[PDB]
């Protein structure tokens, strides 16, 4: 298939591996998650425009709306954690081991 | 020597102490999220390359 | 397993061809066991809230028994329907494939040589 | 939380799972998962302590990563088929990605590491919702896409889930983590019989939902979180110890309890297909779950741990709680094995 | 070169994702993701999807990344960053040189090495963009889609007001 | 291609003006100095209010994103369905704003 | 359930009845501060309901036939044996103190339940914010150990966080000399067997922690002995208050509805009173708990749920 | 003489975070009983004269 | 009078007990009606009369 499809998939897997290796910040996890969403938007948009499948042109907008509401929910979770501890560190979240 | 010690040991006790040991090692986890998501990454890489599960 | 059959008639609990089957009798052992489960539900219901277990809520224990028999009768109808559909599909497939199910010649035991193994 | 808002949010959770179940379009499957997560997050944060915020953070990240992998699997299906029907996938790689995403949504191993933490952080009723209702949607999607699932992948996930969920719960004293490793083990048991006969998958789903529903209703009825708090029930209410006795013995699959029914039908279906070894290792693993259920019953019911003086005051207050359907869910979860051929209603 | 402009913007898109995915900070992570959103929007715009690229700029970089930078800037105020950056860039440029010399590459699927202009259509669509009519069909056809999306956004407002309340 | 040339010209003129503005008054020599704020050295207090108005913007922006193809949606054959879903979306935006009002969401950013 | 969330759905809001007269006031003092009649006079001059001081048999005073039950079913403890033998062998001191704190938590739950279900204010007597003043006195006397105090503070940590403090706290300045004078002027010989440093420890924990830790999260009042003899001046001081402290200000229907759903569930209030911490002073063993529970099944009106007992003549049980 | 019911020490076996403490999972304290942790401030400004008045605020946001 | 408070179940809730007995009798008569319709439909489809 197309080579730009390989580059968008490699962008998705790069932001995947950035999401699967936490450094410190929870905001970095959310930014890797929304980079995953962005690569999904680009890939779905290129496939839908390329095949001229007209009724799926409304699909990437719905993807964008749902995952942006997902990101707003994530930011509210991060702000509750930032009120609890002070940072958005992931090593603060070690209460539920016991 | 046999029927309070060795026959008592061979079938139930080695199983008992081995399940105790492996029960400790499975829940020997330090409860940190970086550990578990790095294990998810090692899961994805071993599943793709090491196991031929995409075939 | 049989989801290709009940995909043209969706969400029907008991289809129109189920009424060709004989319904489970009201004296069925399965239905009477479900009524026993209703009695046990009444007993544990009085037990968890500290009532006289064998006396309190005869209306309530009778409602448990009535409700379990009422649900279990339709469940037994669906059970008998699905097993009847299973045997009907199997037998129509056996008739529509004669070549896959051969009539094996049943050997009489005068030809059947099993090796004798002595016990001593 | 406002009760009208609580009813609207719970109906949004149920609406998300219904939209996963009824829809024929992949985007509507993904939308149902998004609605499910988006409405279940405040159910976990009903009490607004730091443990619920941590649990909802871990739950949100795991279900969000799973939903992004689900949309990637859908998008590669749109590459290799140009269409959106919810049926078998026309790509091995989309099959592997969607099976991994549904494994992260079920909490199956080796994506299981969020289940005991999120079960421990949240309250008991939201834990009940998590461990019963949230398994209904990805098992429906796995019920629909089984002509494309890699056999070795789903069996590896299944046996690794059973071994980790068995060899984990032997150490625990928290009741919610015991239910969480029970969840991991039972989802291994459900997905292992999936490609052989999925009616047994739905049977194990019903019997698991009934047993976990009974157990969390008992845990809400006594307000117990640990093993010792469960074992101090005998002087507060003696019958609740008997009920957790019989139901914990059911969840490991004792004969002739009804929790023996699903895995007996699973070994009955896996040996039809000339797998003798794999259900043998699975039944060897399930005896560990049976062992720590025995340990919990020796803690709670068959012995009587010594109480305090304050229990005499709680003698004088019977339980003012909504124990909704608890005798019904106890009778169904233990005395159902004589009705084993009722499983054909799920065909 | 200019025939390969979607490929060039795709390479810049991957370089931006390796740039912020090595995670120096949430601030520079947001900065790199903004630059990546712009170049991925350019990738969308080079296939004729002008409305979806303007949805990227108006919604993604317009609302959501602005709220990410807004929350980052008021709630926060390496070796491994540079090493992971050069690791990912070496992986990407090995892939680039492979497909430059071979005109074919298989990472997971098999892929072409031509310019990605070769996957188009040669006709005209009359007096409408096709994608404009497809999004205009959201209201006349997508009744169920608009219902579930609007209900999810209403419950999104309700959920955020519940969990940011603190009590 | 005219668009990318124009964007390159505007970005290049802006970058050139910024380089000149940062490096022309460095050619002056004048001197060096010591150079030692209502809040002195305290940590920045996190305002819940600002975050709430940012998320309220983001949710109403998503509802706007659903509302955007209406000038193209008026051209449809199926006008009753189109008009019903359009008034439905603007009413759901109004219900979002009304729930934001009445359950005390717009406080100290009213 | 007569009250549930369906009651809140159908319109039973808690700020309808919550007028300005629905104020929670607690009058406090030492063992002989003489506040028991001041509480009744303030209750009959402000239109508030008075609750007598909870002792061993407060749960007996709420449940059943109302009479104080035998000391094996309720309490397993006494104030008089605490007065005779404060450094007792079996540890009756902390057992009595834990039973008293459980009874005060039940009393304060009844106070908030009355204040939220009827809207009628409650004059309290040594509420749950003023119960550790006796425990710390017992510990400073050496009547108990450290782990008893840690057990009580764990139970306090998992109970008092859910409840709101009262509006007004009235404190009665009576010195220890007048307290011992009224001890001799009572006539109870167990109560006459109390030394000086215990009353001094109660006074010290009072004036050093309780009024300083409540002077910010409620309105505290401090009065002497003689000026509290006229309760109408106290009622005058109550009627001219500018409420700006406590968490009473930021209460909607929903927070107080959570509080009302919490306080009417008696077992959920009494839940973490008995956390499973094996402290041997309060630990009643399994055979003894068996014996007293089976005898509790044998009491008239205690065998079943209260509307199902056939030894007291409940009718229509077969239709219940 | 009679039937053995457990002592305190047998029930102490089921009163921790895990049944068997190992050397790695030994640092655990048991979680709170009501499942609530302790959560673990007001702004001050110093307006200079930049008549002239030096206001010093104590702000609550 | 024995109890110091009036208990929540001192008198039977006649609404609830009437609902119990009426719903149970309704389920029995509807069950027997459906069963008689089923056996008559069986004997009408198979012609066993
Ligand atoms: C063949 C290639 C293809 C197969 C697949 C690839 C290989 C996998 C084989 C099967 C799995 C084996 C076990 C691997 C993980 C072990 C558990 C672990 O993580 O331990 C770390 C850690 C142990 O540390 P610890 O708890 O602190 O205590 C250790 C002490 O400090 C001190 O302890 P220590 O110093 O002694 O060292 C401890 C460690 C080190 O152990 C060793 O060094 C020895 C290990 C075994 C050696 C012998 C192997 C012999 C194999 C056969 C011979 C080869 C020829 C074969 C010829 C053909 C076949 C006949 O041992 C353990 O951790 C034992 C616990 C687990 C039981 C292992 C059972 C082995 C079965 C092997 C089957 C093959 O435990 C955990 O973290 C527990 C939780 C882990 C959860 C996730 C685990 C996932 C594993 C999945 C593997 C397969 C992935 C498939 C996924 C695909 C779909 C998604
Ligand atoms: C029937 C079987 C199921 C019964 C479950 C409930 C048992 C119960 O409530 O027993 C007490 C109750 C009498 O109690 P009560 O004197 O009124 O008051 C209780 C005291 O207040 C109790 O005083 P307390 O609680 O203050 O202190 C004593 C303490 C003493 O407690 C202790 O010391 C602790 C417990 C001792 C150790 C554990 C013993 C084993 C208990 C469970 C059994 C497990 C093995 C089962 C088989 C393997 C499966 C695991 O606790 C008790 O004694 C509690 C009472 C209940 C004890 C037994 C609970 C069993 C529940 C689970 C069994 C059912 C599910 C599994 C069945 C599997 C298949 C058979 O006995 C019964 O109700 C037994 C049934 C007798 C009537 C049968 C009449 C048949 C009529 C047929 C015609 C009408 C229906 C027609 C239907 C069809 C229409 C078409
Ligand atoms: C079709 C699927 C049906 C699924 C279940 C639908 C009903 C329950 C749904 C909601 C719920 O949980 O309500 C609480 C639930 C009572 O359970 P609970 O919360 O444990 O109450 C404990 C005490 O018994 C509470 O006692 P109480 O003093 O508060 O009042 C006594 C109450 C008073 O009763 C009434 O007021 C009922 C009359 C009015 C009903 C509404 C009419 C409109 O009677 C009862 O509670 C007796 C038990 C009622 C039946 C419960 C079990 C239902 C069947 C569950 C599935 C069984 C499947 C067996 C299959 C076996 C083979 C696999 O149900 C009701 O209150 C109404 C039940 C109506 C049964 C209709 C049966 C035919 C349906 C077609
Ligand atoms: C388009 C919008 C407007 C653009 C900008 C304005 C256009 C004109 C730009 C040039 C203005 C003049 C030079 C910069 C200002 C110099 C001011 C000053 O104090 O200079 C003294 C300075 C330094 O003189 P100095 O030695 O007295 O230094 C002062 C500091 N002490 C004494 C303590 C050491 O002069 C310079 O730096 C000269 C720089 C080059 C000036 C131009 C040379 C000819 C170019 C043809
Ligand atoms: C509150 C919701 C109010 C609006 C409800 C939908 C009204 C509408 O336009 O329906 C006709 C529309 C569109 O009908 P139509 O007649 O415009 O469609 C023409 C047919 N096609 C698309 C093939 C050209 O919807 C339907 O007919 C059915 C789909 C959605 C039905 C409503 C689901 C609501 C679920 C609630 C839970
Ligand atoms: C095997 C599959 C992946 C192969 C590529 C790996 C990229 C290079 C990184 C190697 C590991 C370096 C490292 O220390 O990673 C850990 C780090 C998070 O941990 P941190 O706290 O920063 O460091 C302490 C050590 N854990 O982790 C990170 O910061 C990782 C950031 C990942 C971003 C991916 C960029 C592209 C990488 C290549 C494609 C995949
Ligand atoms: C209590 C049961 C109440 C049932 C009410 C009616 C529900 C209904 O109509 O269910 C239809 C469904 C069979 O429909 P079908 O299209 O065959 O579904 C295939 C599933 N994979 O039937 C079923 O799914 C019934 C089996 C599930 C029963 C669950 C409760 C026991
Ligand atoms: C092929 C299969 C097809 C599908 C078949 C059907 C599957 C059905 C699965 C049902 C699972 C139900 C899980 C829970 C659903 C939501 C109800 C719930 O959790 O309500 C919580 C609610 C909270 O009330 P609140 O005021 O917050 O009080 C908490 C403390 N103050 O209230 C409470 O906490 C009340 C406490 C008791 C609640 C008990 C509810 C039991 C309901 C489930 C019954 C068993 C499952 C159904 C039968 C088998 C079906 C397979
Ligand atoms: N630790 C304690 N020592 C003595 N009395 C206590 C203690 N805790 C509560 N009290 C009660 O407080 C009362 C003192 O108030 P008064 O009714 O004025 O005597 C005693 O009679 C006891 O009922």
């Amino acid at each position: 298939m197309s080579l730009v499809y390989m580059n968008i998939m490699m962008a998705f897997t790069v932001s995947l591996t950035g999401l699967l290796m936490y450094r410190s910040h929870l905001m970095s996890s959310l930014l890797c998650l929304e980079g995953m969403m962005l690569s999904l938007f680009i890939l779905a948009t290129l496939m839908i425009l390329n095949s001229h499948f007209t009724l799926a042109s409304m699909m990437p907008i719905i993807l964008l709306v749902f995952a942006a509401c997902e990101a707003a929910l994530g930011l509210s979770l991060l702000v509750m954690v930032s009120n609890t501890y002070g940072t958005d560190y992931v090593q603060n979240l070690n209460l539920l081991q016991c | 020597l046999l029927d309070l010690i060795w026959l008592e040991t061979i079938l139930p006790k080695t199983i008992s102490l081995a399940q105790m040991k492996m029960s400790t090692t499975i829940t020997s986890q330090k409860g940190l999220i970086k550990l578990y998501f790095l294990s998810f990454l090692i899961t994805i890489l071993i599943s793709t390359t090491l196991l031929n599960f995409h075939e | 397993m049989m989801t290709g059959r009940q995909a043209r008639a969706p969400l029907q609990f008991l289809p129109d061809e189920a009424r060709s089957l004989p319904p489970p009798k009201l004296t069925d052992p399965r239905l009477a066991y479900i009524g026993f489960l209703g009695y046990c539900s009444g007993l544990i219901d009085n037990a968890i809230r500290r009532r006289p277990v064998l006396s309190a809520g005869l209306h309530r224990q009778f409602l448990y028994i009535t409700s379990f028999v009422f649900v279990g009768y339709y469940l037994l109808k669906r059970q008998d329907y699905m097993y009847a559909v299973r045997d009907h599909d199997m037998f129509s497939y056996i008739k529509s494939h004669p070549e896959d199910f051969p009539e094996k010649d049943k050997k009489t035991y005068r030809e059947v040589f099993e090796e004798f193994h002595p016990v001593r | 939380m406002n009760p009208i808002i609580l009813i609207i949010i719970l109906m949004t959770v149920m609406l998300g799972t219904i939209i996963v179940m009824i829809s024929t379009h992949w985007l509507l499957i993904w939308i149902g998962f998004e609605m499910n997560m988006l409405a279940i997050i405040p159910i976990m944060m009903k009490k607004h302590n730091p443990r619920a915020t941590e649990a909802s953070t871990k739950y949100f990240l795991t279900q969000s990563t799973a939903s992004m992998l689900l949309m990637m699997a859908i998008i590669i299906n749109l590459m290799f088929s140009g269409q959106w029907t919810v049926m078998k996938l026309f790509n091995p790689m989309a099959s592997m990605l969607m099976t991994m995403a549904l494994a992260m949504k079920l909490g199956m191993a080796p994506f299981h590491f969020w289940v005991p933490e999120v079960t421990q952080g949240i309250p008991l009723s939201s834990g009940l919702i998590l461990l019963t209702w949230q398994k209904l949607a990805p098992m429906s999607v796995l019920y629909q896409i089984l002509p494309s699932i890699n056999l070795d992948l789903i069996l590896t996930l299944s046996i690794l889930s059973i071994t980790i969920g068995g060899w984990g719960g032997l150490n625990q004293t928290q009741l919610r983590k015991i239910m969480a490793y029970s969840s991991i083990a039972h989802m291994g048991w459900m997905t292992a019989v999936l490609l052989y006969n999925p009616t047994m998958t739905l049977l194990n789903l019903i019997i698991y939902i009934i047993m976990t529903s009974t157990m969390f209703t008992l845990f809400m009825a006594n307000s117990t979180t640990t093993t010792l708090s469960l074992s101090h029930t005998w002087n507060k209410a003696p019958i609740m110890t008997i009920l957790v006795l019989i139901t914990l013995l059911s969840m490991g699959g004792l004969p002739p309890l009804s929790g023996f029914m699903p895995k007996w039908m699973i070994i009955q279906e896996m040996t039809k297909n000339d797998s003798i070894i794999l259900p043998t290792l699975m039944a060897i693993t399930a005896l560990l779950n049976l062992y720590f259920y025995m340990r919990l019953t020796y803690s709670t019911a068959l012995t009587m741990f010594p109480s305090t003086n304050n229990m005499k005051m709680k003698w004088q207050f019977p339980t003012t709680k909504r124990m909704t359907l608890l005798p019904t869910m106890t009778v169904l979860s233990t005395m159902l094995l004589p009705l084993t051929p009722i499983l054909s209603i799920l065909e | 070169m200019m025939t390969y402009i979607v490929f060039i913007l795709s390479i810049i898109f991957v370089m931006g994702f390796v740039g912020f995915s090595s995670k120096p900070s949430p601030i520079y992570g947001g900065l790199g993701l903004i630059v990546s959103g712009g170049v991925g929007c350019g990738i969308v715009l080079n296939f004729g999807g002008s409305f979806l690229g303007l949805m990227v700029f108006l919604i993604y970089l317009g609302g959501m990344m602005v709220v990410f930078g807004y929350t980052t800037a008021m709630a926060t105020e390496n070796k491994v960053v540079l090493g992971t950056f050069i690791t990912g860039l070496l992986m990407e440029f090995l892939m680039v040189y492979y497909v430059l010399k071979d005109k074919e590459v298989e990472i997971v699927f098999k892929f072409n090495g031509m310019g990605d202009w070769v996957i188009y259509d040669t006709g005209d669509s009359g007096f409408f963009s096709e994608e404009a009519m497809g999004i205009a069909a959201l209201y006349s056809y997508g009744t169920w889609l608009v219902i579930v999306t609007g209900w999810s956004l209403l419950i999104g407002v309700v959920v955020i007001m519940e969990i940011t309340r603190g009590n | 291609m005219n668009l990318m040339i124009t964007l390159l010209t505007n970005f290049t003129l802006a970058t050139l003006l910024v380089t000149i503005a940062f490096w022309l008054p460095q050619l002056n020599v004048y001197s060096e100095k010591t150079s030692p704020d209502p809040m002195g050295s305290a940590r920045l207090p996190f305002s819940m209010k600002f975050f709430l108005v940012a998320i309220t913007f983001l949710l109403f922006d998503l509802e706007i994103a659903l509302l955007l193809p209406l000038p193209w949606a008026s051209q449809t054959t199926n006008l009753n369905t189109m008009l019903t879903m359009a008034l439905l979306l603007i009413f759901l935006l109004a219900v979002s704003l009304a729930y934001e009002w009445t359950q005390k969401g717009l406080e100290w950013t009213e | 359930l007569q009250y549930g969330p369906l009651a809140y759905i159908l319109g039973e809001k808690t700020t309808k009845k919550m007028t300005e007269n629905s104020k929670l006031i607690t009058v406090d003092g030492n063992i002989c501060s003489g506040k028991s009649k001041l509480a009744k006079e303030v209750a009959e001059k402000l239109g508030l309901k008075h609750f007598p001081e909870a002792g061993i048999h407060y749960a007996d005073s709420t449940t059943g036939d109302g009479k104080p039950l035998p000391v094996r079913f309720s309490g397993n403890c006494s104030l008089e044996k605490f007065y005779d033998d404060p450094k007792s062998n079996d540890g009756n001191s902390y057992r009595l103190q834990a039973w008293l704190y459980a009874s005060r938590l039940l009393q304060y739950a009844d106070a908030l339940e009355h204040l939220l279900s009827t809207g009628q204010g409650v004059v309290l007597e040594r509420s749950i914010y003023s119960d550790f003043v006796f425990l710390e006195a017992m510990y400073r006397q050496g009547f108990i150990r450290k782990q008893c105090v840690d057990h009580y503070n764990q139970v306090k940590k998992v109970t008092v966080c859910e409840y709101l403090p009262p509006h007004v706290v009235i404190y009665v300045d009576v010195p220890v000399s007048e307290v011992q004078s009224r001890i001799q002027k009572k006539g109870n010989p167990h109560e006459m067997k109390i030394t000086s440093a215990y009353l001094q420890d109660i006074e010290n924990v009072y004036k050093g922690t309780f009024l300083p830790e409540m002077s910010e999260k409620c309105e505290v009042l401090q009065y002497s002995a003689w000026e509290a003899e006229d309760a109408e001046k106290v009622v005058e001081d109550i009627q001219y208050l500018k409420y700006d402290k406590g968490p009473w200000l930021d209460q909607d229907d929903r927070k107080l509805h959570n509080l009302r759903m919490l306080v009417q569930d008696k077992l959920e209030v009494l839940n973490y009173t008995s956390i499973p911490v094996f402290l041997p002073e309060v630990t009643i063993g399994a055979h003894q708990s068996d014996r007293v529970f089976q005898e509790f099944t044998e009491l008239p009106g205690r065998k079943y749920r209260a509307g199902y007992n056939e030894d007291v003549g409940d009718k229509w049980i077969w239709l219940k | 003489a009679r039937q053995w019911q457990p002592d305190v020490e047998w029930a102490e076996q089921y009163g921790g975070a895990v049944m068997y403490p190992t050397k790695e999972t030994a640092h655990w304290k048991p979680p709170p009983w009501n499942d609530v942790d302790p959560p673990k401030s007001n702004l001050t400004l110093n307006f200079g004269p930049q008549g002239v008045l030096r206001l010093v605020m104590e702000l609550s946001g | 009078k024995f109890y110091i408070q009036e208990p929540p179940h001192g008198s039977p809730n006649w609404l609830k007990v009437g609902l119990t007995l009426g719903t149970s009798a309704f389920l029995w008569i509807y069950l027997i009606k459906q069963h008689n319709e089923d056996v008559l439909e069986y004997k009408r489809r198979n012609g066993l009369e």
